[PDB]
């Protein structure tokens, strides 16, 4: 009694791809057959299942519409088709026996490791602000901070203020130009990898989400956000 | 025919010991060519000293190679790890070629 | 600047084999090759010797009239035939080249195993 | 982007998340379902490294063929336990919960015992 | 300045296999470009090289005459034709950009996972020899442990003797059957998972390896061995 | 009772080898077959197996798909065709013959060596790291050492770091060069046959595995790792 | 020149010892002594010093009050008078000559052991509580173990809960039975050296440490505990 | 069941010192009590035995005549008086109850260390030489420290006889000594050469360095 | 200035938790009445009853631990290794005047 | 990404001088630098190169034992000292980044230049 597994690999997003199950030690055309799969470091996940002539199959949400499951009883194969693959669908993919009350998944394939990426890094400019939360009260002085892992060439950073529910708003670029219409209570400055925002007195409209932002180079980010509450 | 006969057998030594490894002829070795080879388990040999003196590109200081005549001897100063292996000396002075039986350095 | 070796394997006794020993990095053309032997266990052993067109060809005693050394320099590949085996001639044969005063055997071929066994 | 609104599934939530034990110790796993777990359809699995999952239990409390005798499931409903009694350095792993009692299977998150 | 690579999976032995490694950001057509793999729990392994069209491409002894390294310099493209696959070829490959003197392997793509194996999901019964090495003089006793990852069906489990430069000697079979030649002075004993091979009295030519081996099923499997010095 | 194997030698990689095994004192055209390998300083290692017509011949994932196991029952003869021949098919080869039940493997021939390899009488250049593993906390000084077995000329050395699931990184080429945004606490020395990677304080994004790497000749070669824990 | 100890010894907690210390070779009556410690298994101490008549002798904070160091310069004698000892006290002493710029510690006496026990040890039950610690949730249940070295008669084992800054409260005893005002969701259960307490659904006043307690014998022993965060 | 030991320490050699185990637990008047030792690295060996008395007392020949094995029952203590200590008294001393057929050792004190004590060593290679008459011996010592004035000599032992003397100050020949011996090497190094052995040379050989108030020889190389 | 030897094998086991330790101790004489014992030492400590009587294994001792033999050879055997078990042990023959042991197997 | 050249000018035969190159736009610690010289209505002419720390420096043979080429990388400076200067030493001299395969002296300095005459 064993599944014999094969295809998989590495892929581009929007790519497709097939994957094989070939049984054999039990009467396989009259076996529920199902697709599990497992995200590196992550749970098991269930995925496809399909049945005897005259059942339904059943696909997880996340797979409806871009996974097919099929199977040719006369070679004893199961197959899953993938579409529209995205980094999500990264996972070691499982074919299973299902037994159901004698015996669940019972008999499992070896897994075959799908890997969606269009590159390898990475290698992006990492912004870190500091601290993800700040407590104040009206007068205070908030001080935050964007550390970046390289140097910001010419110090192109730049602070955006979110209010929920709304677009973000520019408050400081370049380090340190405070944008026409901001406030003089806003105040930025630093250089290479260690900038600040200074907000000198908290007004009662000044508490929302903070964003430092490089923009050094063709692969811009942002920082993970600063809340003044 | 010219025997060459090493001596001893086997040297039982530790790490930054020296060893000192004798090969006599039963005949003068024309012109001191005489040659000394290392041998690592399951591994083909390795030229160490020729001409009974010159040490050959890559090999390191420690060994040396002297003597002339019928009384030779390689000289391993300071025991690495990887100097424990069996070592021969080969006489190449006439048209039949010999070697010694070897000495073992475990 | 190497000799790769081919050939070998296991024979009965009074069976036949051909050593090969493929040159590259020198002028094979004009150094002696050597073929030198070693016993499971006991030392290295000369068996045989050829160089330029109109030099003797050499073997040891052991292997005179059974043995054939060859060369093709077009093909820089030495070759060891060796006829009429015996048990005796189980070995770990290697083909050399021999630089005499400039470094005796300085290049060796990797070895091969020949067992005569039945 | 979404197929439905939910979501709507029986949820396993193991406990705890990781178990730091010597061997000859005994490991208690527990798994716990949002609603009940009709006919007591709850399995089991052991996952080392680089492996497939093991059918350690089905059925809630059936050892599957060659599971050895210190693994033992229990419970009913919604609440779970698989016992390990007597730790081997091979019992070190993760372990899955795992619901088959409707058209929705789910698993738990696992419980790494090291 | 990436390297986008491609193709990989679970394949069966003896098949084949076509990897692609896409670059951009450097001028591919005048660079050498290096396959690199990494066997599980393992290090790296240089495979195979490439260079201008005026030289010659490199493999390793590993994977000569099997694989084919090539280049589509129009498509900024490195390829390797994996043939005539072997479990031993099972590894993550990586492309690299081969720099020299100015970088070694500056540039590598992110690595597919190549597996060959034509199993299921269970393992084969593995058995491990305990201990590696008994250190003992003749007239004792030498007491050698075989546990079996499963229990051994029929307690169809054999020992052998193996002296260097010999063929493996049949010593026991069927755990504890003495085969014919062989001195009293060894038994064997135990089921199931738990084997034992006890020599009562050793003398000085049973000085050896010793493996055990089981064949209660189609795939035959060996213990790693115990050295009796 | 006797097998006589024959065969085996020193042979090119992809090239083709067969092995011959010649029976003798039992009904051999009845008896199940099997070859056995050994690589050097390894355990045994089952390959394939023949028996009576009517049954299915058996490899291993190893060798599945370039070898063929065969028989000639009128001469009493087993066979062993391997093409496409590898580096890590250098082994000694025995043919057995199997009795199960009545004796495991009984008969053994007495092996022959297959060694597969395109190289002279020397070695490639052998890189030894140590120590294999440094414990050591957020802050403290890593010192790695990479030894070559003969002297690496031009000092072409360099020095990756692998984190788990990442491809390698270059962290120093030419012995000493810090590559383009590596931090100047990693530091490379030596020259000739003695290497070092110096982390001057350690940070908890510096735990990973080391790799050295000699580029200095057409034959690239790695160390087998250092990992910093 | 030369350092010859002598003295020492096994003593009894609360007794007392005098170390000596004899020199030659070296103008004695100058040279500033000091004492050094090491326990077992453990790194070097520094314990005491004293000098030229005109400076003060200095002492390490655990031996303060319980040590005194001195010297008779008519015999060429260092002596410390060890007061009040405690197992703590339990290591090998050296004298040594203090050079300082002119060569630190340069000559050490051979050290002699001190063993500060009362008879130990020993029979006592040990108890071993696992895991040391459990991440949960309210709501989720908590199952501790206390395994005893040898068996407990009459399972006379208890268990307390102790929360920071609190005496601990009795919540188990007799290995079964719930004190008086302990809510039923504690249970406790087992029996000889196989012992469990049990928690059915945490509540957010259920985190904190618990400890067994053994009292089978005049000995009693505590496990050390078990966190529930 | 409780054994308190007390005792030992550090001291001169032929110096005195007492051990004492104080039982609890048991009927003490009634017990064969032991006394074990275990040297530094080495293996348990016993030393005293003593009994009801009906006091047959037992030494090792180790301690008979230097140790006093004695009891006092009425303060169920045991006592062991060691005098005249020497260097290969240095050990960790157990006291033990002994139950022969119902449990040998079954009860053991924590043990006490007794240690006697208070240089240039000498390693010599390699331990054997197997040469034949003709051939060449080269004999090898290797100093832990320089030796000062290059005072070092070599010795020849033949067995059953005195050493003799063949080369001191690392390179003289003593009188009457054949050519064919000769020393050499400086500081931490040095080597003596047998250029054509003899029949009659075949004897154990010692470097010995004289440059201190504390003279060490080398642990001997056979040549066989 | 002036027996019977016991001799353990091996000198030394390197083992894994789970294995299965076996200990040999074998008399230049026969031990009269099996009165012969094995003690676990571990390091800095006294050393510890595991073993008597050959065969008797003494109380609060795990029941891995088991002896065996008679005469002149006697094993003992730890079924299944736990870390702290790995430690020197001693054989002991105690059926004579002249009580002796063996020089000791270190488990690691 | 430029080199910033400075120092040369008129001297005496017999006399010394030392040229500078300050780097910017690069990782100038690794790169081979080179100086490059042309005298008056001549060809280019290299003159030495310095690499990384455990590469070999090297030098024309008409400047060997006068001229020393040096790196300061922590100032991102190129050195050269000129020492037992002729007249056949006048010329234009350029420091350049050689690239090898990946641009040859795809970066130079402008150039100064060094008159040796009394």
């Amino acid at each position: 009694v064993q599944l014999v597994e094969s295809g998989g690999g590495l892929v581009q997003p929007g790519g497709s791809l097939r994957l094989s199950c070939a049984a054999s030690g039990f009467t396989f055309r009259n076996s529920a057959m199902h697709w599990v799969r497992q995200a590196p470091g992550k749970g098991l996940e269930w995925v496809s299942s399909i049945w005897y002539s005259g059942s339904n199959t059943y696909y997880a949400d996340s797979v409806k519409g871009r996974f097919t499951i099929s199977r040719d009883n006369s070679k004893n194969t199961l197959y899953l088709q993938m579409n529209s693959l995205t980094a999500e669908d990264t996972a070691v993919y499982y074919c299973a026996r299902f037994a159901g009350g004698w015996g669940a998944y019972d008999v499992w394939g070896q897994g075959t490791l799908v890997t969606v990426s269009s590159g390898g890094g990475g290698s992006d400019i990492v912004l870190t602000q500091s601290p993800a939360t700040l407590s104040l009260s009206p007068g205070e002085r908030a001080t935050l901070s964007c550390r970046a892992s390289q140097s910001v060439s010419s110090n192109y950073l730049a602070w955006y203020q979110q209010k929920p529910g709304q677009a973000p708003r520019l408050l400081i670029y370049d380090s340190s130009s405070r944008a026409t219409g901001v406030p003089a209570r806003f105040s930025g400055s630093g250089s290479g990898t260690d900038f600040t925002l200074t907000i000198s007195s908290l007004e009662p409209e000044d508490f929302a989400v903070y964003y430092c932002h490089q923009y050094s180079d063709i692969s811009p980010t942002f920082g993970q956000g600063t809340k003044v509450e | 025919d010219i025997v060459l006969t090493q001596s001893p057998a086997t040297l039982s030594l530790s790490p930054g010991e020296r060893a000192t490894l004798s090969c006599r002829a039963s005949q003068s070795v024309s012109s001191n060519y005489l040659a000394w080879y290392q041998q690592k388990p399951g591994q083909a040999p390795r030229l160490l000293i020729y001409d009974s003196s010159s040490r050959a590109t890559g090999v390191p200081a420690r060994f040396s190679g002297s003597g002339s005549g019928t009384d030779f001897t390689l000289t391993i100063s300071s025991l690495e790890p990887e100097d424990f292996a069996v070592y021969y000396c080969h006489q190449y002075s006439d048209i039949s070629p010999t070697f010694g039986q070897g000495t073992k350095v475990e | 600047v190497q000799l790769v070796e081919s050939g070998g394997g296991l024979v009965q006794p009074g069976g036949s084999l051909r050593l090969s020993c493929a040159a590259s990095g020198f002028t094979f053309r004009n150094s002696a090759m050597h073929w030198v032997r070693q016993a499971p266990g006991k030392g290295l052993e000369w068996v045989s010797s050829i160089w330029y067109s109109g030099s003797n060809t050499y073997y040891a005693d052991s292997v005179k009239g059974r043995f054939t050394i060859s060369r093709d320099n077009s093909k820089n590949t030495l070759y060891l035939q060796m006829n009429s085996l015996t048990a005796e001639d189980t070995a770990v044969y290697y083909c050399a080249r021999f630089a005499g005063g400039w470094g005796a055997y300085d290049v060796w071929g990797q070895g091969t195993l020949v067992t005569v066994s039945s």
